[PDB]
This record gives structure tokens, C-alpha cells and sequence, in this order.
């Protein structure tokens, strides 16, 4: 919303539907530092269960 | 580089400093603004880019602040040979100036705004209405010599609508005429539309030098709503 | 020994349970919403897909 609200260029004109497209890689890439956490976590010592 | 081409290595050159002059000259044509200046003569559109002229072949070259604006001002009117909307097409505004002044000739620009609002060529491209000329429609409309009545059939039965934004001081009939004036051109620009392009309306005068602010915030907005509806904000 | 940990029987769990339900059924709703009004303005504004 803001780099629509910021463009003193002219129309962006981001054909395709590689807008969609963007916002979700974008969201991917935060959840994929996430789960890099999480793989090396549960791959590494893994959580358990403790009487 | 291979094969001692001795005189090719200079040609590459050459088109390395001719893609550099393009390529700088790529940014200012990005940058730059497209405006459609049509309107018939009377409008008074010379004075209005002469009004350009002083603050930043019927071209204009005008920088307001940091952005420029090309106009290519071809006539499009009903009688000018100017073909070229084809030609031209991918603009950022179209700017309509018309003589609100004259009346008779009043009706030729309601028929010629229809059709460049109607026009498939520039359907996606919005209008900069430019009502022009507007003191001598206003001392018109303050004497009794000439009046709407007499080519607008239906002047009557319209209350100036409401927030139409008073001056003060401004006699209310000319307010009214002024008014009936702009909403018989939004009425146009209602019909045959997906709210795909806006007839900004504005009331200028020959001696208005605000106009280039005005073109700049409406361009500014027609490149806002289409980035938004371009990105399904709106 | 006494076994202790967070139960589903426990008054506690239960509520925590039913608290969970009302949020995910409160969700439900506000995508219901924004589906039944998916075109309208203000859920264009805020980006429906995100």
C-alpha cells in the first residue's frame, strides 16, 4: 500500500500475475527464515516429552 | 574483444557512449508526463499554454517542481484534420479546455467531449476539463443579455447542487450557471464507464496561473488510482 | 503420585479449549464476511488475498 501511495513515477503497470505472486514470495521468505529455525531446531535436539 | 578488430573496438565504443546518452535519456521520458490537449480554438487554450509557457509545431515543455509534462496539444476537434489519438494514445491525461463563455458554441463542445470520452482509443485515459474563459461567462450571466435558457433547454428546475464550492462574494446566479455548466459535462462523463477514468473538472480563467498545480495534482491522482486499481486496491 | 498437567477435563483446559473455539469460529466469520463482500471497497483496501 505504500509504494502505491509513493509513486511519483508514472503507473508501475506490474503486468502479470506476478503481483499476487510477489506478496506471497515475500511472505514466504519471512516464514523461510522461520522455518530454517524451526528444521535446524527439530533436526538438532528435538523437543521430548518429561516426567 | 577478440580477433584484432581494431575498428570495431571503436564502434563499440561509439555505441556505448550512445547507449549511455539513451539510457539518461530514458530516465526523463519515464519520468515525464503524457498530456492530450485538445479543445477547439476559441477555448482559449493559447493562452492557457501561454500561461505554460511562463511558469514551468504545438508542443509544451513544462516542468512543475520535480516532474515534467509533455502536452502534445493536437486539436481533435470536430473540424482540425489532427488523426492522431491512435497515435499518442498511452497518456496520463487528457486536458479539455472549453470556452464556457460562449454558449452557441457550447453545444459542439458537449459533442466533442462525448466523443473523446466515448472514444475507445482513449477510454482508460481520464480528463482534465479545463472549463476556460470563465470571467466573461461570469459578466455574461450578470447582465440579462444572453442566457442559458436560450440553448440549454432544461436551466430550469436546477438549485445549484450542494458543496459546490462557493467564492465569496461570487453572484449566486453565475454560481449556478457556472455549475450547470460543469455537471452538463459530468453527465457525459457518467455514461458509457466503469469508473475506468475520472473527468476532473476545474473552472479556469485566462489569467490563472495556478493551472500547472492543477494538472500536477490530477496527475498525481489519475497515476494513484491507477496504481491502486492496477494493484486491486480499488 | 499425583499426575498434574494442562487437561482437556480440567475446568481450566476446558475453558481454554472453548476460548480457542471462539477465536478460530470468530475467524470463520470475518473470512465469511470478507468473502461474502470480497468485492466491495473496503476489502479491496486492505489486501483481500494477503
Amino acid at each position: 500500500v505504500l509504494l502505491v501511495f509513493e509513486a511519483k513515477i508514472p503507473t508501475s503497470f506490474h503486468r502479470k500475475w506476478w503481483g499476487l505472486n510477489l506478496q506471497f514470495l515475500l511472505v514466504f521468505l519471512c516464514t523461510f527464515m522461520q522455518i530454517v529455525i524451526c528444521v535446524i531446531w527439530l533436526y538438532t535436539a528435538p523437543p521430548s516429552s518429561y516426567r | 574483444g577478440c580477433t584484432l578488430s581494431a575498428e570495431d573496438k571503436a564502434a563499440v565504443e561509439r555505441s556505448k557512449m550512445i547507449e549511455k546518452q539513451l539510457q539518461k535519456d530514458k530516465q526523463v521520458y519515464r519520468a515525464t508526463h503524457r498530456l492530450l490537449l485538445l479543445g477547439a480554438d476559441n477555448s482559449g487554450k493559447s493562452t492557457i499554454v501561454k500561461q505554460m509557457r511562463i511558469l514551468h509545431i504545438f508542443e509544451t515543455k513544462f516542468q512543475v517542481d520535480k516532474v515534467n509534462f509533455h502536452m502534445f496539444d493536437v486539436g481533435g476537434q470536430r473540424d482540425e484534420r489532427r488523426k492522431w489519438i491512435q497515435c499518442f494514445n498511452d497518456v496520463t491525461a487528457i486536458i479539455f479546455v472549453v470556452d464556457s463563455s460562449d454558449y452557441n458554441r457550447l453545444q459542439e463542445a458537449l459533442n466533442d467531449f462525448k466523443s473523446i470520452w466515448n472514444n475507445r482509443w482513449l477510454r482508460t485515459i481520464s480528463v482534465i476539463l479545463f472549463l476556460n474563459k470563465q470571467d466573461l461567462l461570469a459578466e455574461k450571466v450578470l447582465a440579462g443579455k444572453s442566457k442559458i435558457e436560450d440553448y440549454f433547454p432544461e436551466f430550469a428546475r436546477y438549485t445549484t447542487p450542494e458543496d459546490a464550492t462557493p467564492e465569496p462574494g461570487e453572484d449566486p446566479r453565475v454560481t449556478r450557471a457556472k455549475y450547470f455548466i460543469r455537471d452538463e459535462f459530468l453527465r457525459i462523463s457518467t455514461a458509457s464507464g466503469d469508473g475506468r477514468h475520472y473527468c476532473y473538472p476545474h473552472f479556469t480563467c485566462a489569467v490563472d496561473t495556478e493551472n500547472a498545480r492543477r494538472i500536477f495534482n490530477d496527475c498525481k491522482d489519475i497515476i494513484l488510482q491507477m496504481n491502486l486499481r492496477e494493484y486491486n486496491l480499488v | 503420585k499425583e499426575i498434574e498437567f494442562l487437561s482437556w477435563t480440567e475446568p481450566f483446559g476446558i475453558a481454554l479449549t472453548l476460548f480457542a473455539v471462539l477465536g478460530i469460529f470468530l475467524t470463520a466469520f470475518v473470512l465469511g464476511v470478507f468473502i461474502k463482500f470480497r468485492n466491495t471497497p473496503i476489502v479491496k483496501a486492505t489486501n483481500r488475498e494477503l
